RNA sequence: AAGCAGCUUUACAGAUCAAUGGCGGAGGGAGGUCAACAUCAAGAACUGUGGGCCUUUGCCUAUAGAACUUAUAACGAACAUGGUUCUUGCCUUUUACCAGAACCAUCCGGGUGUUGUCUCCAUAGAAACAGGUAAAGCUGUCCGUUACUGUGGGCUUGCCAUAUUUUUUGGAACUUUUC
């Protein structure tokens, strides 16, 4: 799906991803799955209450993420074409 | 389905009339499919070897280009204690790498280096041999449950079983021809507008042949290459052609008749009008 | 007169992709890989970026109607007048696409395209450094011939990753109308051939690593590629990759199982054969000979494509193109097989590492980018940079060394300050786009962009940096001076023909020795300068740039000469003396083991895994003469003494003031080999340089006085005369370099071939290697360079075209003249070629008159004697032994 | 017999590139495809004596399926009352 | 079908949370296509970095469902 | 590549049979050794449109379209002639000439695009109406099926596995403070 492709998109590209759990991982994509499970580097993490730290590199499962927040360049991305 | 129409313009044929045209005109036909035959007989060797007042041994003879190389330059660049002699300047190493070889190369067009070496091979003499088959002189090839798909997965083309169709052997005869046997398409030229004669002193002659021809081979190419030297090009401002500013007089008037009196008309017309 | 460029930014192609994006794509260094599309002689290279071209631009204004249909190919890179009427890339050219792969991952990728001819491998080295990957074009009828055999050498050795296309597929069946399992045999023969080679890994179709295409039909796949687009549908979404796995390597399918063995009872092929061959020779057979209509619907019912009403109107070849490109789409399998092959954790370390010295990441403050070469680029002159580290913007100032410096500046950085490096200002940056320059404002790490404002400040490479702080100039590393593969040995000697125009020539040579990465270009004593190119067809590419490009003089121009290299055959009171008695050296002169030399040669010492360069091999004298006494059997003393390796030679102190006061040698070592260098360069016989002597330092005087400021000045050029009087004494010989030669023939006419080796003077064939399922077969050869003067059309003429060499110096063989050098009466015939007992006698005579350092009136022989050096009364004492001449 | 000599050589040519062989007998074999380009001219020296009409043309089509009688017993002697 | 990328981390002391409250840090040996991790030395985190902290085993093995995110502490 | 579902149509039975919405229609198709007028060698090259600067031009920027010809460069896969000038040859004067060059032309042809004419073949109109250009449903009004079903064809479709850890066969439910 295009979905997930545009997260292949995202790589490189700095982006904010929100758990399900409430907190907040906004830094750098090193990998992501179709499964959508994607590990970050130099992530700025918000807990749930507020609480913000820096953590060096991150993993989280794809069943957990609400929503991916993307480069706004993306948009105009090749593949998104309908014809 | 052919032709456009009666104007007579823009034929289209099929693969099994071209072939059949194809094979009528062996006597005609160039015969040779590499361009690697023409190595120093193309057109930019033989601008060359007018420029560089050279001859190749088939090629044609040309005036110099530049008649004051009677002077000498006095130097001790070029003397004989100076030169090592290993191998002898040939002519043609001369038109091949023209600005390496010869000093003072002016006027010089560059040579095209060698397209691959071209093995294509053809069938000639049986019919019957398919369109895929190792000939001879090609070297041989000396070397050396647990997963299911659903039946009936088979190839792409699998529902057609034939390879090779009735055609194939002649559609690769025609994929190699050259120009214009390739074309299957194209427009009309007039009736002297195709050379015939021309691919047979654009090639080299023969051993065989005296020396009365291999002049008259070179003198054709002495005129093919001064006419495509010197390109005359047309103006585009000749709207006013003759026939058709003296059609639309009311002096002029319009018929067919048949060809033999249509010339002797003219040599009675001719003849009265010297009179 | 130079080159079809478009110099209008308003006809600048549109892409499909907006640009933008692509710009945007520069900022993160994994998005971006740079690929080198390097090959053999016409093996499609450029063609192939002739489709990743046209596929990525939506109009071209320079293609036309022949172009369109499949009629000539449209060679965008080869760009210039001088390629387009060769028909042959002679400069590195490249454009930057954005690139979808397979699963639609869109990423920016810097092609660069190395020009195939054997005389240009040193672009093809400016295209290894600057690379990633290589996309190693291969001929599918030739096969791997010699020249893929250096290419996939270098590119394991340059530490890049490797991606093979195998091309012209239509050959295999169009020209050579081989059967469909003959051809699979063909293929595996090939791809058998290159894994050979790669010592590391296997390379196979299921590994992504091997690419199948038919450039002039323009249409190329992976199997993977083909199986995702046709495949994909019929099998279940989990069978896929397992199904690719089975598809090449003989294991046969029928009626929904797989079998290694052959199927009993079937006419079976393997599964490649059944699945790939098969259905693409279908094609080949009927988009020439089938009904269009009744082709219509097999495409419709098999591959879902549908023929246009115009398509059907075209000619035979025309048609075949188009069917192809609408079978097989824009070249996605071919870039997801670049995405594939390329790992960054892998080889980007080692690959800076090789480049430059090794060390650890330099950090992103500083900006860090080698330079790769000066470009001719259209219109104007620009640098070829990549950028390793930090942000380059217009208008910035950065410090530009050349490399040459690099090996002292590295050397001094290690320091156990100011003015070091000169300052240009960044003029302007643009994206190569092949036909035209795309300005950008800003260049990031990883790609490759051109910068207009840098090529003043260096000659052949450069290193650019701009530094932050004093502190991070020390960690910063400079980049080593670029390996261009072939040595330039072929000579041509250029005296302008008006004395008036000669610093307009001056002009041109220094601005032909930037463009030009391998010519070597001396001036002499006698004003002559003196062109060391590649070969026959390099130099032909050099004179008329020279002539019509760059300087619109005319010039005189010598017959095709050689470097020549100086040696001895033997080991040689043995002592050398100056005007002024207070300096005396003894040097004795020693062949090295010619298993020393090769190794030399190798640019790196050693055997067995282990191997020193030298570059730091003076940095272990402990391994060193670990080395030295254990590979090749030296003395002990003789591994602990030597000072230093200059280029295929060695020096030894063997002495007893050594034993005595080597601090007193120490203090003037540095100049004995300054000293040392000044002798090599120039060898006493004809001004040559000296090549596989080993050179041991007998004695050495210190006068009854220390001036540190005349003695220092003095013993150089001492030295220099220490050195010939050793080598003269060790009966000298003369080297001459030897090409070695690739043929390719049609079988029958190999008679010819070996009758033509035999006409020139040491020719020998060594080995003949059938080419399997072709007719021709490729003869591998030597022969000496200074025969090689229309050797490779020569070839041609006799064989009617279906000959072809290629002539190269890959391997720096050089070979003792056959004569004997000190020969007074030797037979030197006029306007003739000297017998091969004259050979020796000859050549020196004629280059000690180029450079006129024997000078006769028309031939008179001041042989390279010992007595202008020793002193006159040992020269009489030296007659009546019998040693010297 | 051009036609069925092509079907000897195909199956022939079969043996080396999809079939394993032994090593002295495979270069003697592709020695046979090398003599196939060079087009037999070192296989084609005889004593051509008779002319083909001096021949008397006595082609003896025997095939080697048959039972070839084995007449050794007129090398024997024997008493002629001839 | 597709197998997670965590093959740089292995080997290193890793912290990650499993499911509605607990931290688990420990060295990681295997992974597999669902996720499940397996680590040894593991130790559950606590408000009082020595106190509350307590060892759970030699190996413990971990469902791929219960795990929100992972966090590798070290190069 | 079958079937089912979705989409598009379709011969349609239809809901409406209103206002609608879509696609087509508001003066043919093939031709002609027919014509006229444009156009056909140049920063690798074109034109229209929008915006900004200077004060129209020009530049910069955004956008739309590019027929024919051209890369071993040229409408022509072909190939003549003449003029001037220079340099030759022939060697009684001129003309005719010899055979290179440079610059110019002439002539035999050619592509493409519009418009007109001519010939042959045509017939559903709803081709009804009103405006206007150098061109047209160019625009408005409009009419044919028709916008929502079922049968019959085609696919820009499903990913062919539909409950057992990353999605759609439930870790859900319940109670408490503040405001
Ligand atoms: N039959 C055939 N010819 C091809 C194919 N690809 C290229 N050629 C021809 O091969 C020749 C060389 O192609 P190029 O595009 O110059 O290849 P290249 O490797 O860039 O060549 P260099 O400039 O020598 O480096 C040309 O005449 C092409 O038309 C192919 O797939 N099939
Ligand atoms: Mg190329
Ligand atoms: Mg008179």
């Amino acid at each position: 799906g295009i979905p997930v492709k545009l997260l292949n998109e995202a790589q490189g590209h700095i982006v904010s991803l929100e758990l399900t759990t409430g907190a907040t991982y906004r830094g750098k994509l090193v990998e992501s799955e179709d499964s959508m499970n994607v590990q970050l580097r130099d992530v700025i993490a918000t807990e749930p209450q507020g609480a913000v730290t820096h953590m060096d590199q991150i993993f989280v499962r794809g069943s957990q993420i609400k929503f991916i927040v993307v480069p706004d360049l993306l948009k105009n991305a090749p593949l998104f074409k309908k014809n | 389905k052919k032709v456009n129409g009666t104007s007579y313009k823009k034929w289209s044929f099929d693969l099994p009339e071209m072939s059949n045209l194809y094979r009528l005109s062996t006597p005609l036909r160039d015969e040779v499919t590499d361009k690697n035959y023409y190595y120093l007989f193309d057109k930019k060797s033989f601008f060359n070897g007018k420029a560089l007042n050279n001859a190749i041994p088939g090629g044609p003879k040309f005036e110099p280009l530049y008649p004051r190389e009677e002077e000498e330059d006095y130097n001790e660049f070029n003397s004989i204690d100076r030169v090592i002699f290993r191998v002898p300047i040939r002519s043609e190493y001369k038109v091949a790498f023209p600005h390496l070889y010869n000093s003072r190369p002016r006027s010089v067009r560059i040579p095209w280096y060698n397209n691959p070496v071209s093995c294509i091979i053809q069938n000639d003499e049986e019919y019957d041999t398919p369109a895929l088959f190792f000939d001879p002189s090609l070297n041989p090839i000396p070397h050396f449950g647990d997963f299911t798909l659903p039946e009936d997965f088979a190839p792409l083309l699998a529902e057609e079983e034939e390879l090779i169709l009735p055609n194939t052997k002649d559609a690769m005869s025609l994929y190699h021809s050259p120009f214009p046997f390739n074309r299957t398409k194209g427009k009309m030229v007039r009736a002297q507008d195709v050379a015939l004669a021309k691919k047979w002193f654009l090639q080299h002659p023969d051993e065989e042949y005296p020396v009365k021809v291999k002049v008259s081979y070179q003198k054709l190419l002495k005129n093919y290459v001064l006419n495509e030297l010197h390109p005359t090009l047309p103006t585009n401002h000749n709207k006013t052609k003759l026939l058709k500013s003296l059609k639309n007089t009311k002096y002029f008037q319009q018929t067919t008749i048949d060809w033999v009196e249509a010339g002797l008309q003219l040599c009675r017309q001719g003849h009265n009008m010297l009179n | 007169e130079h080159t079809i460029f478009t110099q209008l930014k308003k006809n600048i192609p549109k892409t499909r992709y907006n640009r933008d994006y692509m710009l945007s794509m520069a900022n993160i260094p994994e998005r971006i890989i740079n690929v080198g599309v390097i090959g053999p002689l016409h093996s499609g290279k450029t063609s192939l970026m002739d489709l990743l071209v046209i596929d990525s631009h939506k109009r071209i204004p320079d293609m036309s109607k022949n172009v369109e249909l499949g009629w000539k190919p449209l060679r965008y890179l080869d760009n210039l007048k001088q390629e387009i009427d060769r028909g042959l890339s002679i400069k590195l050219n490249g454009s930057t696409l954005l690139c979808t792969d397979l699963e639609s991952k869109s990423r920016m990728i810097n092609f660069l395209d190395a020009p195939g001819h054997v005389n240009f491998m040193d672009e093809t080295a400016v295209a290894l450094a600057a690379s990633d990957l290589v996309l190693i074009v291969i001929d599918v009828v030739e096969g791997v011939t010699f020249v893929v055999e250096q290419l996939i050498k270098q590119s394991i050795k340059n530490n890049v990753a490797m991606c093979f296309v195998i091309n012209k597929l239509d050959r295999l069946i169009l020209d050579l109308k081989l059967p469909p399992m003959d051809a699979y045999l063909k293929l595996n023969h090939i791809i058998a051939n290159i894994n050979s080679f790669t010592k590391g890994n296997v390379f196979s179709p299921i590994d992504n690593n091997i690419i199948f295409a038919s450039t002039k039909l323009g249409f190329t796949f992976t199997i993977k590629e083909f199986v995702s687009y046709y495949y994909a549908h019929s099998i279940p979404s989990s069978k896929i990759d397992d199904f690719t796995t089975r598809l090449w390597g003989s294991v046969y399918y029928h009626k929904g199982n797989f079998r290694t063995k052959p199927f009993e009872n079937v006419e079976k092929y393997p599964t490649f054969v059944e699945f790939i061959l098969i259905p693409l020779y279908k094609i080949f057979s009927y988009a020439l000979s089938m009904e269009k209509d009744k082709l219509k619907n097999l495409l419709r019912s098999n591959f879902r494509v549908n023929l246009s009403q115009e398509a059907l109107q075209y000619d035979p070849q025309p048609f075949l193109k188009h069917v192809l490109q609408l079978i097989f789409r824009q070249q996605t399998g071919l870039v997801d097989a670049i995405t594939r092959c390329y790992q960054p954790f892998e080889l980007f370390d080692n690959k800076t590492a090789h480049l430059s010295i090794p060390g650890k990441s330099t950090p992103e403050g500083t900006l860090w980018a080698h330079v790769l070469k000066t470009v001719d680029y259209g219109g104007a002159e620009w640098s070829l940079v990549r950028i390793y580290s930090g942000l380059l913007k217009r208008g910035d100032t950065v410090r530009i060394l050349d490399t040459s410096q690099s090996e002292s500046r590295q050397k001094r950085q290690l320091h156990d300050e100011d003015d070091e490096t000169p300052s240009c200002e960044v003029e302007e940056i643009g994206l190569l786009g092949g036909r035209y320059v795309y300005p950008v404002h800003e260049a990031h790490k990883g790609q490759i962009v051109l910068i207009k404002g840098i090529s003043s400040a260096y000659i052949k490479s450069a290193t650019l940096y701009s530094v932050k702080s004093k502190e991070d100039m020390k960690q910063l590393k400079f980049f080593k001076p670029l390996d261009y593969i072939t040595e330039a040995v072929f000579k041509i000697v250029l005296q302008p023909l008006l004395p008036r125009e000669l610093p307009k020539l001056l002009d041109a040579l220094n601005k032909i020795s930037k463009y030009y990465p391998g010519v070597i270009i001396k001036v002499e004593e006698s004003g002559e300068h003196v062109i060391l190119g590649n070969g026959e067809l390099y130099m032909d590419c050099l004179l008329y740039d020279l002539r019509a490009s760059y300087a619109k003089i005319e010039i005189k121009i010598s017959d095709p000469l050689t470097v020549f290299s100086e040696s001895c055959s033997n080991e040689s009171s043995r002592l050398g003396e100056e005007n002024l008695p207070g300096l005396s050296i003894s040097v004795a002169a020693e062949p090295m083991d010619s298993k020393m030399i090769q190794d030399l040669s190798r640019n790196t010492l050693g055997k067995g895994q282990n191997c020193l360069d030298i570059d730091g091999i003076m940095d272990n004298p402990r391994k060193l003469s670990k080395i030295l006494r254990t590979e090749y059997g030296w003395d002990s003393l003789a591994s602990r003494n030597v000072w230093s390796f200059y280029n295929g030679n060695v020096l030894i102190n063997d002495t007893l003031p050594d034993e005595i006061s080597p601090e007193l040698l120490s203090k003037y070592k540095e100049q004995i080999i300054q000293g040392f260098y000044w002798a090599v360069k120039e060898g006493p016989l004809a001004e040559e340089p000296i090549y596989g002597v080993q050179y041991k330092l007998l004695s050495i005087s210190v006068p009854s006085d220390v001036n540190i400021d005349v003695m220092k000045s003095q013993i150089i050029p001492l030295m220099k005369k220490a050195c010939y009087v050793g080598l003269l004494t060790a009966i000298p010989i003369l080297l001459e370099p030897i090409y070695e030669v690739d043929i390719t023939v049609h079988a029958p006419l190999l008679p010819i071939v070996e009758e033509l080796m035999k006409k020139r003077r040491g020719s020998r064939i060594y080995k003949t290697i059938k080419v399997a399922g072709t007719p021709l077969l490729e003869v591998r050869g030597q022969v000496p360079v200074i025969e090689s003067a229309g050797f490779e059309t020569d070839l041609r003429l006799s064989t009617n075209g279906l000959g072809m060499c290629q002539l190269y110096f890959w391997h720096k063989i050089w070979r003792k003249v056959p004569g004997d050098v000190l020969d007074k009466d030797a037979f030197i015939p006029k306007l003739k070629p000297a017998p091969i007992n004259s050979l020796s006698r000859d050549f020196v005579m004629k280059t000690r008159r180029r450079k006129g350092i024997s000078t006769g009136g028309f031939m008179s022989n001041d042989g390279p004697t010992l007595e202008k050096y020793i002193s006159a009364e040992l020269y009489a004492q030296l007659r009546e032994n019998g040693l010297v001449p | 017999s051009k036609k069925t000599h092509d079907m000897i050589w195909e199956k022939l040519r079969y043996i080396l590139q999809t079939q394993e062989l032994s090593s002295t007998l495979r270069e003697s074999l592709e020695t046979l495809f090398e003599i196939r380009q060079k087009d037999y001219k070192s296989g084609s020296q005889g004593l051509f004596i008779l002319d083909p009409t001096s021949y008397t043309v006595h082609t003896h089509s025997y095939i080697v399926s048959d039972e070839d009688e084995a007449n050794k017993e007129l090398g024997n002697f024997e008493k002629c009352e001839n | 079908v597709s197998t997670p990328e965590l093959k740089k981390y292995m080997d290193k002391k890793i912290l990650l949370n499993i499911n509605g409250s607990r931290k688990v840090a420990g060295i990681l040996r295997g992974y597999d296509i669902f996720l499940n991790v397996v680590l040894d030395d593991a130790m559950e985190i606590n408000g009082e970095d020595p106190a509350n902290n307590h060892q759970l085993g030699l190996q413990t093995v971990i469902r791929g469902n219960s795990i929100i995110s992972l966090e590798a502490l070290d190069a």
